[PDB]
């Protein structure tokens, strides 16, 4: 039903004028909502971890992958709401948050390529979907082409994605040269003992993982996330992370690997101490993604890691989404708007935010303490269920490095708080125009999920127990 | 396997130590894809099957589409800066 | 051309209430002395007197009362004892 | 019925906010209602039963919003014994006093402050109800963001660094607590304050588990390696933050060492009590000694609280019924007498002059005779001067620590001297001398300050004249944690 | 039991791998730099990198194998001592005595915490809880690590803890009974 | 050049490494050079028609991997839409 939307949409968008783009996005927003509501009853297919393979062992559909596609649709509904709804009706926010004509095309093609990775069984489906989503991130980065930083970022992302796609292709054909096969269903518990597939499968996982931003090769992605505009970067930070990690968690080819443990330790180290003395909010905000991708590289070492993974995925997705939406909302209160594409840059620009819209700071504080892992909030149970899998399986040094990394990362999370609860000289009293009803309801929904989502933990564990076991 | 391995390795190192212009980086990328093709098609011939030939005919098309995408990306890089630097982007 | 909105009406912050008259004459010397003592650690440096104090109170005294505490755990019972009876065990 | 009570009550709250700008009257009213409710619970409490009397489960799967009548239980349990209810009574009579303590000094944004203070009090109230390890741990760190916001927005010059330290050190010890809680929950597959003495772990698995819980207790009842956030988080807090902290958080970790460690780490605990005695004697002596050179005034009472908690830890770790009882009496009597001292330094002395350096204050008797009366009565009550409850706790804890090891009992008995040196050295400086040339004369102590002081002095004197009045709650729990085969 | 280490040859092998790692890192710093740089500025403007690699390698493996041969058992204490030696070598580039002592003690503590958890980045397979006997014993046996019982043997309590404090081989009750 | 030489030898040997199955490092390496044996080509008369290689690529792109061909159509569509979407400057 994504295919229908793309086929319908480029037909419809070629005939619309540029006056209609925003309304088109609104249409697609509601469309995706009724794909969630009217079509999710397909969860009844996946009782007792019943798994299907579709198109001749080409795609694999289990309940894990069903949850991942539900998550990707929910996030796309949020992001498309951010493009298709005005913040305010000023002549300001029209020249700032403006969609291009072909933006929603590339959005849906990227969601397609991201779904065909998690739903994938063979290696050429994996390859074709990786390049579909990679070309889509190239073009989503380059679509605001009236910008020096976004043009330079799209060129950098092209070359660094090209290398790490040729590394995946080399690993796939290298696997083919020793086994006349494409499946990891070929492996079946005995071949791994009598065959050295270590170097192959680890080079595959590494070429997949360096696109996330794991630690030796992290800086180019931090530069792409700082150079892209503020609406593009909330999408290109999230979607390759959850698609490629949901592939590599479903396929357990790096269990108890020494290289993945080295790079996970290094990722937790360099993300925690890397974003400490940093003064730009998207930089600060991208090293958070580096650490929280480290916590997934940990689960790659694991066998049977599907609870800790899926919980911490929807945790990180809601928290990520909310902390970018809060700093979208803080643009109304800053004394200095530069850089039309990226209107707030420096984290000291949100300095007096408690005296102008204090409940935005309540929002901010909730999602930042959930990033730290404070127990009434939803990020704590994510870190807790990761620890319950790390300690169950013998990773004892990894556990202490996780704890030290979370303690070090708490500093630059609280630096956002430390800036926003401060005195400011000229505070707001009376403002004529309002923030979007439709779009502030989304931020409040995302907060109420984070604070009051610990209620449903036992319900979620029981529904987990039936559909995955 | 020798010819594909060495074109991939020499192509990779020519990409890495490129400091002179930008289009050497593009053509080193394309020659990397050529070396991957060479290794795979040799394995398909040696194993007596089409499935390496299947992945090779698909990666031909994907290499073409990436060249089209990325060269339009270079053109948009060039729109606002009427020069391309020698040291790089 | 990017100026925050015309419809802001922003104005100055006050704490509010009553200005209590000054019950205390500040002393510049006492304030400088106390600000110097409160933040003593950011100007602290390792010397020989510092090293003497650090080894004597952080490693030497813990090792001493550690030796005493581990040597004397199940030694003494004094609960019901008489003349000519041991009060230690080992 | 019970939902209609609440949306009546939410409408009550909304209407009194609409007609009255402040909240503080309703927060006082809800605090005193909570008092009366806990004392009605104490009337219906069965002292003849060791078991947990008023049990309830939250967030079960069969009923996520509300109580649970089920064959299967995977939510969060709550319930009390006498040991829990002792600290609940101590908590609930302190919550209205901290809401009353800032009745006039917080001017700018009052409703935020009183909401934060009442919220911290409610979280610490529910800490003593909890019955899982994860249910204890969730409420055990719900306090920390509220403390961060409270210390950062309100305070002195340096309230940024104090708010950072109260998040940092507490979070850093309590993460290792979470490590040991996770290991317990994956070995036992149960976290429960009911069954957990029945399970026996291996000796070297116990000695691994015990370390992470003891590191968090060392951070939170601050023993000597990390005792260090405490003077700065006191010396730079607002008044109710300081009072709630030193009256309740330190005693909460004193409660956690009984509730969490002594039942299923017995065979570990016997191997480690000499190390606890090293650390607790070494945090009595060295902290009691480091108080003698202090220029600031709230920092002295912070270091005092360190030395008294160091006395209480060798009472709980004494393997004696006397030591357990004396540590409970010390925790309750300290939670009375120390917030009165923080009121003396932070309320009657910082509201009037807004400086906290010792060198300005001299000869306070001749303009403030009854403040000086309070200062000397509280100084002697803090020392270990008997008929006070502080001496009952210190005497029984020193006796238990003498039973478990007589030599560390002999060198721990000098805390009677060391605790009096700095306290009387401060008290005669404050009361004695010609009146200060820096201080201009202000008002004497007011009716609400005298009210708080009189309550916190009577409640030490009643425990000090008769410590038997709360033996009826504790005589089970004084026998419960003893491992003498 | 254990068998004594080759301090000679493991230290030679370590000096070889440190020399190679210094070669590779000096080449990497040469290639990733600005300014007039040629082929033999690799060892003049290196920043002293081969000294770091070889000195750490010789120091750690010499002190590790020597401490394991002097103590005649293998645990994490040897990693503590070897990390103290590595911190000494890394702290001597700091020509300052208190920073030297700080490098020694803190690197030794970090390496001892490393070597106490198993001295492995990755997991051990059979030592894991997933791949070990867990839960209750189903009938009475030697209780392993990761296992829970209801009652422990009292002889194990007397042998492991002691016969001192409140702990005895027969309870206080039946030691004092009327016949 | 020094890192060029180190990476040339290392990446070259390492690309030659993964065609081998030994526990042994340089038995992994020198089985890549054990090339000398001349394959024997036999005739079997089991195939009756001119199915050359392009015919079988057209059978398996179109029956067994038809979905790969249609996702590939989406990739070609993206290669149309993207370069247009960049370089137009709509009015
Ligand atoms: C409770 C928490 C406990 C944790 C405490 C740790 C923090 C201590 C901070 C020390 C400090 O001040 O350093 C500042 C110092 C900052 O430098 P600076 O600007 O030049 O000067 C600072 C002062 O002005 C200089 O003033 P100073 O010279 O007078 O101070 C003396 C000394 C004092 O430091 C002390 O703490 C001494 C304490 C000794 C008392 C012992 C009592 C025991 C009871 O501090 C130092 O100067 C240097 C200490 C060496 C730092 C070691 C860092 C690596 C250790 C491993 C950490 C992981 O830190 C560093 O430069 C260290 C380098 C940066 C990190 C590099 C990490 C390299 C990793 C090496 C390998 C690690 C192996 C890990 C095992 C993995 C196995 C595979
Ligand atoms: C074996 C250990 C040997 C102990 C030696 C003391 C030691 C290490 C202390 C480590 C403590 C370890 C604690 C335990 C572990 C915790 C980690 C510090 O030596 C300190 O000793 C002090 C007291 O003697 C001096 O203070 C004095 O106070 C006043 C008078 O009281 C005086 O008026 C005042 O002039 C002094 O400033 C300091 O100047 C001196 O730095 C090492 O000393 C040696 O190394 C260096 C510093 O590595 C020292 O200073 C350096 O050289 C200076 C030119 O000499 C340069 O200026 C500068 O390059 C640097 O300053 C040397 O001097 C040398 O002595
Ligand atoms: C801030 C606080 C820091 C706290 C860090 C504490 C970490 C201490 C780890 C202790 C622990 C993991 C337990 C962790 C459980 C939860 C941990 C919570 C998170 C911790 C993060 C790792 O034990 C490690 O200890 C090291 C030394 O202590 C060893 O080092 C190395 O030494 C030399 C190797 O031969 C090398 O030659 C040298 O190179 C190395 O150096 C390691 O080999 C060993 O694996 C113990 O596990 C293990 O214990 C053993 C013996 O009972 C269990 O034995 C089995 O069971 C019984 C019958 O079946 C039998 O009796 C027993 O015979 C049988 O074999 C195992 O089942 C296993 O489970
Ligand atoms: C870019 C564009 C494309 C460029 C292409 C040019 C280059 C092509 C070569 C391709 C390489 C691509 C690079 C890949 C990244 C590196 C990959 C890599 O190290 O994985 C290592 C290689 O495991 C070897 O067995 C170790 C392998 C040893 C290799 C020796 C190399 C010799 C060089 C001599 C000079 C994976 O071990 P691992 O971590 O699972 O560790 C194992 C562990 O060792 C075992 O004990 C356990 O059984 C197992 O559970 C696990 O714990
Ligand atoms: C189980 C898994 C968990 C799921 C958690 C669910 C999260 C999101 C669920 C959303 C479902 C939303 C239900 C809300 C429907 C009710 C609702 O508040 O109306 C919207 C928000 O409407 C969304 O924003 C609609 C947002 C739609 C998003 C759908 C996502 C699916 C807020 O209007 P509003 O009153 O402030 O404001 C309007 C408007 O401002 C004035 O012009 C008009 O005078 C008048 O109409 C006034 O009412
Ligand atoms: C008409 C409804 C239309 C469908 C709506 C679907 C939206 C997709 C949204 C995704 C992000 C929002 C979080 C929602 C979590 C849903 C939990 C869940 O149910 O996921 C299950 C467990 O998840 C797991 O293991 C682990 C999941 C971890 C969840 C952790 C977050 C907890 C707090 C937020 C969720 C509770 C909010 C409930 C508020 C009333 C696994 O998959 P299922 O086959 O059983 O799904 C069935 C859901 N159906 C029936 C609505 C289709
Ligand atoms: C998460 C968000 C959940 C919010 C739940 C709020 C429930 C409030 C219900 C009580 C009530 O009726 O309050 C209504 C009141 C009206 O709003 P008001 O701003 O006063 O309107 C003024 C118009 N001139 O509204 C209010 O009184 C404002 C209530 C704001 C609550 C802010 C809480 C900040 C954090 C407090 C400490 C954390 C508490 C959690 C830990 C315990
Ligand atoms: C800041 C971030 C941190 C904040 C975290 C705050 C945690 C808040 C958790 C809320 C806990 C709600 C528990 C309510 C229990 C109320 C109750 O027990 O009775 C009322 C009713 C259930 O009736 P009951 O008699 O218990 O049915 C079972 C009989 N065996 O149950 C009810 O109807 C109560 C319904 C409450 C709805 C509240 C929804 C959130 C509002 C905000
Ligand atoms: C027999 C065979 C003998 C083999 C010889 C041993 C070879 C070991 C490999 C040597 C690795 C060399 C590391 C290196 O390349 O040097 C660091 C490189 C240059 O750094 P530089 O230019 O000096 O940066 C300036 C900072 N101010 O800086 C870099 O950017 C390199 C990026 C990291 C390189 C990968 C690191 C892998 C290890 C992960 C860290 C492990 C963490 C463990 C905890
Ligand atoms: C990532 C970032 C990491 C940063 C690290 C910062 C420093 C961390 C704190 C320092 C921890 C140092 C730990 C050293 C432990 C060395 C060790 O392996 O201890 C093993 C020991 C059992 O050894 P055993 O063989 O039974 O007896 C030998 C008697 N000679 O076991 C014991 O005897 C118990 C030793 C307890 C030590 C407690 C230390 C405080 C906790």
């Amino acid at each position: 039903m994504l295919i229908l939307a793309i086929i319908s949409l480029i037909t419809f968008v070629s005939m619309s004028k540029l006056s209609d783009n925003r309304a088109i996005i609104r249409l697609i927003n509601i469309y995706l909502i009724l794909v969630l509501v009217l079509d999710s009853f397909l969860y009844l297919l996946f009782l007792n971890n019943q798994t299907y393979t579709v198109m001749g062992e080409l795609l694999i559909f289990n309940s894990f992958t069903f949850y991942i596609d539900m998550l990707i649709y929910f996030i796309m509904i949020v992001i498309s709401s951010l493009y298709g709804y005005n913040l305010y009706n000023n002549n300001l926010y029209k020249t700032l948050f403006e969609p291009k004509k072909e933006l929603i095309i590339l959005f849906l093609i990227n969601i397609l390529g991201a779904l065909l990775i998690v739903h994938s069984n063979d290696f050429i489906t994996l390859f074709v979907a990786i390049e579909l989503q990679s070309y889509s991130i190239y073009l989503i980065t380059a679509i605001y082409n009236s910008s020096y930083k976004a043009s330079k970022a799209s060129m950098l992302y092209f070359f660094m994605g090209g290398i790490l796609s040729i590394l995946i292709a080399y690993s796939i054909n290298t696997y083919y040269s020793v086994l006349n096969s494409y499946t990891l269903h070929s492996l079946d518990s005995l071949i791994i003992n009598t065959l050295d597939l270590n170097l192959i499968l680890i080079a595959l996982s590494l070429g997949l993982l360096f696109k996330i931003g794991i630690a030796p090769l992290h800086k180019w992605l931090i530069s792409i996330y700082e150079n892209t505009p503020i609406l593009i970067t909330i999408y290109i930070s999230l979607i390759p992370k959850i698609s490629i990690l949901s592939y590599l968690v479903l396929s357990n080819i790096s269990i108890n690997s020494l290289v993945i443990s080295i790079l996970a330790i290094l990722t937790l180290l360099v993300g925690s101490v890397g974003g400490l003395l940093q003064i730009k909010i998207k930089r600060l905000l991208a090293f958070s993604g580096l650490t929280n991708a480290g916590y997934m590289m940990l689960l790659l070492l694991l066998n049977n890691n599907e609870f800790s993974y899926l919980y911490y995925i929807t945790q990180y997705s809601i928290s990520h989404l909310a902390i970018f939406m809060i700093i979208i909302f803080s643009i109304y209160y800053i004394n200095y708007i530069n850089n039309q594409y990226n209107p707030i840059i420096y984290v000291n620009q949100l300095k007096g935010l408690i005296h102008d819209n204090a409940y935005l700071v309540l929002s901010m504080a909730i999602v930042v303490f959930s990033f730290i892992g404070i127990p009434p909030l939803l990020g704590f149970f994510g870190k807790l269920n990761i620890l319950m899998s790390i300690l169950n399986n013998g990773y004892y040094f990894i556990s202490i490095v996780l704890i030290v990394a979370s303690l070090i990362s708490a500093l630059y999370y609280l630096y956002l708080l430390n800036v926003s609860i401060q005195d400011k000289n000229n505070i707001l009293i009376n403002s004529n125009e309002t923030v979007s009803s439709v779009l502030s309801y989304i931020l409040s929904s995302l907060i109420i999920l984070i604070t009051f989502g610990f209620i449903y933990n036992s319900l979620i564990i029981d529904i987990f127990n039936v559909y995955f076991n | 396997m020798f010819i594909g391995t060495i074109i991939l390795v020499l192509s990779f190192l020519g990409f890495v130590f490129n400091r002179r212009n930008i289009i050497l980086a593009f053509i080193c990328l394309e020659t990397m894809l050529l070396g991957i093709n060479l290794i795979l098609l040799r394995n398909s011939v040696l194993f007596d099957d089409i499935s390496g030939s299947l992945f090779a005919i698909v990666i031909i098309i994907l290499a073409g589409v990436e060249s089209a995408i990325g060269l339009s990306l270079l053109v948009s890089y060039y729109r606002l800066r009427g020069v391309i630097n020698s040291y790089g982007i | 051309e990017l100026k925050p909105s015309s419809a802001i009406q922003r104005g100055p912050l006050n704490k509010g209430g009553w200005d209590a008259p000054h019950a205390l004459h500040n002393d510049g010397a006492i304030d400088r002395y106390a600000h110097w003592r409160t933040f003593y650690q950011e100007r602290f440096k390792y010397t020989r007197a510092t090293g003497k104090s650090t080894l004597i109170f952080l490693v030497a005294f813990p090792a001493l009362i550690g030796y005493v505490a581990y040597q004397s755990e199940g030694l003494f019972e004094f609960a019901g004892k008489r003349r000519g009876e041991s009060v230690t065990t080992r | 019925f019970l939902t209609s009570i609440l949306l009546s009550s939410l409408y009550l709250f909304n209407r009194i906010l609409a007609w009255q700008g402040n909240v503080k009257h309703f927060y006082l009213f809800a605090s005193n209602l909570l008092l009366l409710f806990i004392v009605v619970l104490y009337i219906n409490f069965n002292t003849f039963s060791n078991s947990f009397q008023f049990n309830f489960e939250l967030f079960n799967s069969l009923n996520p919003f509300g109580l649970s009548n089920s064959d299967i239980s995977n939510g969060l349990l709550f319930g009390i014994d006498g040991l829990s209810l002792t600290f609940i009574l101590l908590t609930v009579l302190l919550i209205p006093l901290t809401l009353l303590g800032n009745w006039y000094n917080i001017n700018f944004n009052s409703n935020l402050y009183y909401t934060l203070v009442l919220a911290i009090g409610l979280v610490i109230l529910l800490n003593f109800w909890a019955l899982d390890y994860i249910s204890f741990y969730i409420l055990f760190e719900a306090t920390l963001p509220l403390l961060f916001i409270l210390i950062h927005i309100y305070g002195s010059s340096d309230s940024e660094r104090a708010s950072f330290y109260v998040l940092m050190f507490t979070l850093s010890g309590s993460l290792f607590m979470l490590l040991s809680i996770v290991v317990i929950s994956i070995v036992l597959n149960t976290t429960n304050f009911i069954n957990h003495n029945l399970f026996v772990l291996s000796l070297d698995l116990q000695t691994i588990i015990w370390l992470g819980l003891f590191i968090a207790i060392m951070v939170k009842t601050p023993l000597f390696p990390i005792h260090v956030w405490l003077p700065v988080v006191h010396s730079e807090s607002p008044l109710a933050g300081s009072m709630i902290l030193a009256g309740l958080i330190l005693k909460l970790a004193l409660y956690a060492i009984l509730r969490l460690l002594l039942p299923l780490l017995c065979e570990a605990q016997i191997l480690y009590t000499p190390m606890i005695y090293i650390i607790s004697l070494l945090t009595i002596i060295l902290t009691s000694l480091a108080t003698l050179r202090q220029i600031d005034l709230k920092v002295i009472i912070a270091y005092s609280s360190i030395s008294h908690m160091g006395i209480a830890i060798l009472g709980v770790c004494s393997n004696t019924s006397l030591g357990i009882y004396g540590s409970i009496v010390l925790g309750v009597a300290h939670g009375f007498v120390s917030p009165a001292l923080f009121l003396i330094v932070g309320g009657i002395l910082y509201d009037r002059y807004h400086i906290r350096i010792v060198n300005y204050y001299k000869g306070l008797t001749t303009y403030m005779p009854q403040l000086a009366t309070y200062i000397i009565i509280l100084s002697f009550a803090n020392i270990g001067t008997p008929l006070t409850g502080n001496f009952t706790g210190e005497f029984l804890s020193l006796q238990g620590g003498f039973i478990r090891n007589p030599i560390i009992g002999g060198i721990s008995c000098i805390s009677v001297l060391l605790a009096a040196i700095y306290q009387l050295k401060l008290t005669n400086k404050l009361t004695g001398g010609i009146s200060s040339i820096y201080m201009h004369r202000t008002n004497d102590v007011t009716i609400r300050e005298k009210f708080i002081m009189n309550i916190l002095i009577i409640s030490t004197l009643i425990i000090g004249i008769c410590p038997q009045i709360m033996y009826n709650l504790l005589y089970w729990t004084v026998n419960n944690y003893i491992y003498i085969i | 039991h254990f068998h004594p280490y080759n301090t000679l040859g493991l230290a030679t092998q370590s000096a070889m791998v440190g020399l190679g790692a210094g070669v590779v890192a000096a080449a990497a710093r040469n290639s990733l730099a600005t300014g007039p740089r040629n082929i033999l500025t690799t060892f003049s403007k290196s920043g002293g990198v081969v000294t770091i690699f070889t000195g750490a390698s010789i120091a750690y493996v010499f002190t590790y194998c020597s401490a394991a041969n002097l103590r005649e058992r293998k645990d994490g204490w040897n990693h503590m001592w070897a990390g103290a030696a590595t911190g000494a070598v890394l702290g001597a580039r700091t020509k300052l005595v208190p920073a030297f002592i700080g490098w020694t003690v803190l690197c030794g503590a970090a390496c001892g915490l490393f070597g106490w958890t198993g001295a492995r980045f990755n997991a051990d397979r059979k030592a894991s809880l997933e791949q070990s006997p867990k839960g209750f014993v189903q009938e009475d046996a030697h209780q392993t690590f990761w296992e829970v019982v209801h009652r422990r043997p009292l002889s194990l309590t007397v042998e492991q803890l002691g016969e001192g404090r409140g702990i005895n081989a027969v309870p206080i009750a039946t030691a004092t009974e009327a016949p | 050049l020094p890192l060029v030489l180190i990476s040339l030898i290392v990446l070259t040997i390492s690309g030659l490494m993964i065609y081998s199955n030994d526990s042994i490092l340089i038995n992994k390496l020198l089985e890549a050079f054990g090339n000398d044996y001349n394959t024997i080509i036999t005739q079997d008369w089991f195939n009756i028609e001119n199915t050359t290689l392009l015919t079988t690529i057209g059978n398996v792109l179109l029956t067994n991997n038809a979905f790969i061909l249609l996702v590939l159509a989406i990739v070609l569509l993206l290669g149309i839409i993207g370069p247009i979407s960049i370089t137009m400057k709509h009015k």
